[PDB]
RNA sequence: UAGGCCCAGGCGACUGUUUAGCAAAAACACAGGUCUCUGCGAAGCCGUAAGGCGAAGUAUAGGGGCUGACGCCU
RNA sequence: UCUACCCAUGUCCAGGGUGAAGUUCAGGUAACACUGAAUGGAGGCCCGAACCCACGCACGUUGAAAAGUGCGGGGAUGAGGU
């Protein structure tokens, strides 16, 4: 049976991208969360 | 022999007499082609004390003389009785006024009691195999009752509210447990009314075939397709053709009760 | 005096919503509208039939209905709207379809203007005079009650022991059960129509009591 | 004109065809085309507000002519060939000038014939005038509503209008659906019934071919667990002279 | 490695679609029939509005209900 | 990125049957519609592999597997699968 999870790397980048994020105001906010808890890794 | 009585047919009667009040009137349903071989005395001793109507269904299949011979014979007897044709309204439109004129003497009593008259309260009453839903389907107009070409299709009984007029109950057919005489027995065999896988059908066509020999000898001979009448039963039977020794004897009784034949009557 | 029988009318200035019927205490007069209801025993309604039917004139007709007393929907003013055939059930269908709570209320229509059958009114009235004060035997009513609930065995199972009728006006009646929890108010309605059907007891309400086994 | 399948499947019983007895061609041209995609009854924002659409054969626009406009200058039809956009059939003209175009086919168009529209072109199918210029009682088809525009009324397949009255800077004319109203005297129509007449007659016969035209399935509201709709202040209400009370 | 066959009654005309993971059916859809609204910035819908679908289509054409092949009764 | 519906562009379906329209000769005729003969290759047509489903039975149920396996079964040029 075909599981939730088949990988796309042009997909994952177009909705969970960095740029994506920068475009709207809500993932500028999601950006500047993830920047004050000090996450390593931020957007994808 | 035949001794088809399952429970179903048992829980019938005791039914029957737990809602024996509330009946108003009764139509005894009796096929016209057996008139005196269809009654049930098993379930007339349980019915008295209430006024009833014989009804002769299947009425086109049968001789009409015979048939008013025999209605005139119920008239003379002291029941009124009636012919009809269910699949085509030929008498139903005169039993309304016949229970009506039957009832008038408790409908005048409770009408100067102090009440309103009410609804006819009617039980539909006779062996399986007669036309005891579809009278009933044809008397509603609705097709509210399931109906089919072999016995016992329904098997409880039920309410059916006509308009505010009439108050119908339907019932599954019922046979008495031990036949006495093997000559009704065979009739009602040939007319249907029993599931035809518990009893010989080569005696059943034997005695067709006898009968037809014996009263109706020009049907016979035009029979299909051949004209002749010996002593034995081979000679019409391998006339269209391993063929099929005596099996050919369901076609015999296949063709005569959808009346492959003419109009004709056992009495 | 009408038809050697003397008669008593009231008129009660109409009724309108309650909620946008904030006035300068002039709407004092409907408590006198009011009280004139439970001083008459029959009450006529009167409906406009240039104008369909609106939301409050049945809100009104209830305060009749629960008042126990006869009632008599009566239309006016034919005169504005078409007078031709099937426009007699038009309005007659439509009535009964949202009047559902009144049924036994004869229907009269009549315009004032133009005085049409308005001398029908009080034969109407008369008839409903008598129903709502009525008794039935006490031996007819009981033998109508288990002809009911034999063809209806869908009362554990809700037992029915005795019937009668107390009052005239209107006509109570108490049902002796084993306990009248088990009544239902779809069964308690169930009853009232073969009562209804029994006899006439046309345009008058009716209600029913129920007590314990005792 | 209709052509009966015989029932040689259960799918094909009662199923009916067109003839295409009015084909001359089977190639369009190139220069009247342009791309047409399908939308599934969505909207620039992508929800669904139009119910029972969507799929079907892909098509490809024809670029019709309701304006006419060209005067002068007379026309030979060259052909006559199937739509699938509409319920008529379009027909190609060649004008003399040069410029071909594309018109609605009224009934009776014969290849050959000579059509021309303007102020002073004769009465006869497929010539387009002015309202003031046709007489009475004859039959026209794309009627315009205000002048410049192009042919808004009267266009579908089989459909016929008529003039009745001449009443100073308008014109009373009749349309197919019995209504009669006033238009304007400077606004064009074009002269004669649309053809293709029998289009109401064919039977679909299954239940794919109306999949092959792009209409989904239909729901019945009972499963899913008399008003007039004209505006009562609605403007050129002083144009309709008799409803459409039919 | 390759079709078991023959009779009699209901139900649904047929091919298709459904409760991923208990119910594949007589349930849904379907071709046909019928009622109702709409003269074009149409009627209906999505949106606070701008802006769109219907449609670049015009009453032999589009929305919304009820039934449900085709032969003999309504 | 699973599933529901839609939009734009690609791609897949071993073999074998039945024989519609149309066309030609032609009893028939004055010629038909109807005989037959030849040609023709239509179908939400038939049997059946790849592919897609999921009707019956058995096993497994701290399983090889948080929906599988084995033997039978339905569709298989279309309202198809991807
Ligand atoms: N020719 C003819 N056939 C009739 C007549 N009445 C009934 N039938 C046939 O009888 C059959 C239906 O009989 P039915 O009334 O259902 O018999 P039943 O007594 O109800 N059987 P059960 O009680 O077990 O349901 C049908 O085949 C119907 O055609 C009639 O008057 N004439």
């Amino acid at each position: 049976m075909k599981r939730t999870f088949q990988p796309n790397n042009r997909k994952r980048s177009k909705v969970h991208g960095f740029r994506s994020r920068m475009s709207s105001k809500n993932g500028r906010l999601v950006l500047a969360r993830r920047r004050r808890k000090g996450r390593k890794v931020l957007s994808a | 022999t035949i001794q088809w009585f399952p429970g179903h047919m048992a829980k019938a009667r005791r039914e029957v007499t737990e809602k024996l009040k509330l009946i108003d009137i009764v139509y005894e349903l009796v096929d016209a082609r057996i008139p005196m071989s269809s009654r049930n005395p098993m379930i007339e001793d349980i019915l008295k004390n209430k006024p009833r109507i014989m009804l002769l269904n299947k009425a086109d299949k049968a001789d009409a003389a015979v048939t008013q011979q025999w209605k005139e014979h119920f008239e003379n007897q002291g029941i009124r009785s009636l012919s009809i044709n269910s699949v085509n309204g030929q008498g139903l439109n005169q039993i309304v006024p016949a229970s009506k004129e039957i009832l008038q003497e408790k409908f005048d009593r409770m009408r100067a009691k102090g009440v309103k008259p009410r609804a006819i309260r009617a039980l539909i009453i006779g062996i399986p195999n007669v036309g005891k839903s579809t009278l009933i389907n044809r008397l509603a107009k609705k097709n509210i009752a399931k109906t089919g070409d072999r016995p016992g299709i329904t098997t409880s009984q039920q309410w059916v509210k006509v308009g505010k007029e009439l108050e119908l109950l339907d019932t599954p057919g019922i046979l008495w447990p031990k036949f006495e005489d093997e000559l009704v027995g065979l009739r009602l065999a040939v007319t249907g009314a029993i599931k035809d896988s518990i009893i010989n059908l080569q005696d059943v066509a034997v005695f067709g075939l006898r009968f037809l020999e014996e009263h109706y000898p020009e049907r016979l001979k035009e029979r299909y397709g051949l004209d002749e009448i010996p002593e034995d039963i081979a000679e019409l039977f391998d006339a269209i053709g391993l063929i099929n020794y005596d099996k050919t004897t369901e076609v015999i009784i296949r063709d005569i009760r959808t009346e492959k034949f003419g109009r004709l009557s056992f009495e | 005096t009408y038809n050697q029988q003397e008669f008593v009318i009231v008129d009660t200035a109409g009724m309108r919503k309650k909620g946008k019927v904030y006035e300068t205490t002039e709407k004092y007069s409907v408590l006198r509208a009011l009280k004139a209801i439970d001083r008459s025993e029959v009450v006529a309604v009167v409906l406009d039939g240039e104008e369909g039917i609106i939301e409050q004139d049945k809100r009104i007709a209830g305060y009749a209905h629960e008042a126990g007393k006869a009632v008599v929907i009566v239309v006016n003013k034919w005169d504005a709207v078409d007078k031709d055939e099937s426009t007699m059930k038009e309005f007659e269908e439509n009535i009964r379809d949202h009047f559902q709570f009144l049924d036994y209320a004869p229907i009269l229509f009549m315009s004032a203007l133009t005085k049409k059958r308005i001398h029908t009114l009080m034969p109407a009235i008369i008839k409903a005079s008598e129903n709502h004060s009525l008794r039935v035997q006490t031996n007819v009513l009981n033998d109508v009650i288990m002809d009911a609930v034999a063809m209806n065995p869908t009362p554990s199972r809700l037992k029915i022991y005795y019937a009668t009728q107390v009052s005239v006006k209107p006509p109570s009646f108490v049902v002796f059960v084993n306990d009248p929890e088990l009544m239902h108010f779809s069964y308690e309605r169930f009853l009232e129509n073969r009562i209804r059907d029994a006899f006439g007891f046309e345009g008058t309400p009716i209600k029913i009591f129920a007590r314990a086994r005792k | 004109a209709i052509k009966k399948y015989k029932p040689t499947s259960n799918g094909r019983r009662g199923m009916t065809t067109s003839d295409f007895a009015e084909i001359t061609t089977d190639k369009p041209e190139k220069s009247l085309l342009a791309p047409l995609h399908k939308k599934g009854g969505r909207n620039n924002q992508g929800k669904l507000t139009v119910r029972h659409q969507g799929g079907g054969h892909k098509r490809q626009y024809r670029v019709i002519d309701f304006k006419r406009d060209k005067d002068g200058i007379p026309g030979r039809v060259a052909t006559v060939e199937y739509d699938p956009n509409r319920s008529a059939n379009i027909a190609l003209i060649n004008y003399a000038d040069g410029e071909k175009r594309y018109i609605l086919a009224p009934k009776g168009i014969q290849v050959g014939t000579e059509i021309m529209s303007g102020p002073e072109a004769d009465i006869k199918v497929g010539n387009a005038l002015p309202l003031i210029n046709i007489p009475v009682g004859t039959v026209v088809h794309n009627i315009e509503l205000k002048p410049g525009k192009g042919g808004q009324l009267v266009r579908s397949a089989g459909t016929s209008a008529q003039v009745l009255g001449k009443e100073g800077k308008y014109v009373l004319v009749r349309l197919n659906s019995g209504e009669v109203r006033m238009i304007l005297s400077a606004c064009r129509a074009s002269i004669g019934q649309v053809g293709n007449e029998q289009h109401e007659l064919i039977n679909i016969g299954k239940a794919g071919r109306s999949r092959w035209k792009g209409i989904r399935p239909t729901v019945r509201g009972s499963v899913m667990n008399g008003f007039k709709t004209r505006k009562k202040k609605n403007k050129s209400d002083k144009f309709i002279v008799r409803r459409r009370k039919n």
